[PDB]
DNA sequence: GCCTACCGGTTCGCGAACCGGTAGGC
DNA sequence: GCCTACCGGTTCGCGAACCGGTAGGC
């Protein structure tokens, strides 16, 4: 129950630590850039436009922190984190949706265009090289 | 089709097509994992849009007149090709994903019996009903006929889906098919998920459904039809329609009693659930049945043979004989494989009729079977080709009627005789099976008519 | 797939089910999914964060039953987490 | 040969109106 | 499923204003 709290505890602290930092840098980019910028920021990164701007955002986030995620193994479609995974959203078929679902997808790194004349503030955040964390 | 009466124009303006493509289509969609199973049909009355999840009161329509009919061809076209993913006209059809796919529509003299016979075998809301447990679409699956080639597809997916099964496939490639098939014949489930065709009898079950769905749109083509004018009288009509002569054997007649006996010495040990009483017996005569069996009557080893099949059949069995199950259809639930298959137990074909306690007549079929140079077997086995030289096939059982008690019959070898022990035991029969590869073999001779006694 | 719903309102449009205001966006808002009598599909009832907890339900452990909790932000997960207990 | 009060017409600036594509609601 | 408030991108409409041509006055 000692080793057993503390990782337990100390998780809870990098949970946080997670979640308002993808928060921070969500309303950064709201707060700097535009729809269509985040738009071709994604496409510039070879992922999946969705629809919503809230989304939007929520997939730039993603993509920064943790990386352009690379296409789906049999389907080749885009894996989208939702709330404890990544799951395909993929077509394995016409009829049939792609049902893959991981925690630890594949990815390159995160390739911003030159075009980014506060992309040194952002990345000044003290943000470094780290995986997803998901719930217990 | 006609006008869909969800427009409240009906029975005013005519739905349109121009010159051959028929303006209105019937689209479905169904997702196994969300649980979506929808239609939406559309039409060019005027255009209406109706849409909805298949078999409940869930869902809504739009019927909206137009400023011109040129406008009528951009606004149908346009919408179509929205929710089905392709163009109005194409070779082949291309299912896309999340996007819909269209389905392809299309004073009496005679005896009291005779007459309950037509009855039984033409009532068409029985035969409804007794789709209702399959949970196939009752609302509009009457009025709708579904097409030969969609249902030969529907088929295939089912054949599929065993092939796949039988070799342990993948989740995915199961779920396809089984959102195939769902999709291309719309099923009712209500509110709850359509389930996966994982099972070796769920396909069977299937199978089953769309042989009497067949079936009943049978029935439906012989009494729609025929020269209505003012002479003959309606139950005549239709027994005119099922093409045979159906005469009464009395139950005085000698040969009656053979029947009888027929029926109560072999009757199952092990089928004790229920309990027969003849209410009638049928002499049957089909047209030019006798014709096409002129060949086998040289043919030696002919045994009088019964064979049991649901009410629903019986009005196609009798226009157009007994039929073996289709090539596209699966092969599952047979024994040896498609062909005509026959009891020499009135009780284990009896089991074919599917009657209950509330649905407790039933009918059932003795018919001069050649057999002739008998394949014999024990285990299962799905034959594609008969050996050389053998006429058919026999499932060999534990309890055989025994053949030193074996009357004869018009020159046709009838074995009612009681059950006793078998040659060999290494089977996985427990009573025998005959299987006919050619609907020529087969002569109808007697139809029977059977009351079940049950204990509830 | 879940029978509840939380997210920041995506537009200041959608009215509450229980009093029938227009719920403003941006807001912290919580819904309950059902059946739309209109089309094959499931449909969010949205209610004021507010307002939710009069209508009658109670939801043990948010994290697990409640849709976009973990896309909240983390003091707003809380007063959730808090507020499902009162 | 000036000046200038008056007028017809081309320009310019800026908000109102319009509009097709669509995220969000039900 | 379909309906519609919202978003950005453009056009439209109209009044100030800018300008050049001019004809009565000294
Ligand atoms: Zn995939
Ligand atoms: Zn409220």
């Amino acid at each position: 129950s000692k080793k057993e709290k503390d990782k337990d505890s100390k998780l809870e602290k990098a949970l946080k630590a997670q979640n308002d930092l993808i928060w921070n840098i969500k309303d950064e980019l709201k707060k700097v850039c535009s729809t269509n910028d985040l738009k071709e920021l994604l496409i510039f990164n070879k992922q999946q436009v969705p629809s919503g701007e809230s989304a939007i955002l929520d997939r730039v986030a993603d993509g920064m922190v943790f990386g352009a995620l690379l296409p789906c193994e049999e389907c080749s479609g885009q894996l989208v984190f939702k709330s404890d995974a990544y799951y395909c959203t993929g077509d394995v078929t016409a009829w049939t949706k792609c049902m893959v679902k991981t925690q630890t997808p594949n990815r390159k790194e995160w390739v911003t265009p030159k075009e980014f004349r506060e992309i040194s503030y952002l990345k000044k955040l003290k943000v470094k090289k780290q995986d997803r964390i998901f719930p217990p | 089709a006609a006008v869909d009466p969800d427009s409240g124009l009906e029975h005013s303006a005519h739905v349109l097509e121009k010159g051959g493509k028929v303006f209105s289509a019937t689209l479905g969609l169904v997702d196994i994992v969300k649980g979506t199973n929808s239609y939406y049909k559309l039409q060019l009355l005027w255009i209406f849009r109706s849409w909805g999840r298949v078999g409940t009161v869930i869902g809504s329509n739009k019927l909206e007149q137009m400023p011109s009919k040129e406008d009528a061809i951009e606004h149908f076209m346009k919408l179509y090709e929205e929710k089905t993913g392709n163009a109005w006209h194409s070779k082949n059809f291309t299912k896309y994903p999340k996007k819909f796919y269209p389905l392809e529509i299309d004073k009496s003299k005679l005896p009291k019996p005779v007459q309950d016979l037509i009855k039984m075998i033409f009532d068409v809301e029985s035969m409804k009903k007794a789709m209702v447990e399959y949970e196939i679409d009752l609302q509009k699956m009457p009025l709708g006929k579904l097409s030969k080639r969609q249902i030969q597809a529907a088929y295939s997916i089912l054949s599929e889906v065993q092939q796949a099964v039988s070799q342990g496939s993948s989740d995915s490639q199961i779920l396809d098919l089984s959102n195939r098939f769902y999709t291309l014949i719309p099923h009712d489930f209500g509110m709850k998920k359509p389930p996966l065709l994982n099972n070796a009898d769920s396909v069977q079950a299937k199978a089953e459904m769309l042989d009497n769905l067949l079936d009943i749109e049978v029935a439906y083509s012989l009494l729609r039809g025929g020269s209505d004018d003012s002479s003959k009288d309606p139950i005549d009509v239709n027994y005119e329609k099922l093409k045979t002569d159906i005469k009464v054997v009395d139950r005085d007649s000698e040969e009656a009693e053979i029947i009888r006996k027929y029926v109560k010495n072999t009757h199952a040990t092990t089928h004790n659930a229920y309990d027969l009483e003849v209410i009638d017996i049928f002499k049957i005569e089909r047209e030019g049945e006798c014709q096409r069996y002129k060949p086998f009557k040289q043919l030696h080893n002919r045994r009088l043979l019964w064979h049991g099949s649901r009410t629903t059949n019986f009005a196609g069995i009798l226009s157009q004989g007994l039929r073996i199950a289709p090539p596209e259809a699966p092969v599952t639930g047979y024994m040896f494989g498609k062909g005509i298959y026959f009891a020499d137990m009135v009780s284990k074909s009896a089991n074919y009729c599917h009657t209950s306690q509330g649905d407790p007549i039933g009918l059932i079929l003795l018919g001069e079977v050649a057999l002739g140079n008998m394949y014999e077997l024990k285990h299962a086995s799905h034959i594609s080709k008969l050996p050389k030289g053998k006429h058919s096939v026999k499932g060999l059982g534990k309890t055989t009627p025994d053949p030193s008690a074996n009357i004869s019959l018009d020159g046709v070898d009838v074995p009612l005789g009681t059950g006793i022990s078998s040659g060999v035991n290494d089977t996985s029969l427990l009573y025998n099976e005959y299987i006919v590869y050619d609907i020529a073999q087969v002569n109808l001779k007697y139809l029977l008519k059977l009351k079940f006694n049950f204990k509830t | 797939d879940k029978l509840y719903r939380v997210e920041y309102a995506k537009s200041g449009r959608a009215s509450c089910k229980k009093c029938s205001e227009s719920i403003p966006k941006d807001s912290l808002r919580m819904a309950i999914m059902v059946q739309s009598p209109m089309f094959d599909g499931k449909v969010p009832h949205w209610y004021h964060f507010s307002c939710f907890w009069k209508v009658g339900h109670s939801i043990r452990h948010p994290d697990v039953e409640v849709d976009g909790f973990s896309e909240l932000r983390w003091d707003d997960q809380q007063k959730v987490k808090k507020t499902a207990e009162a």
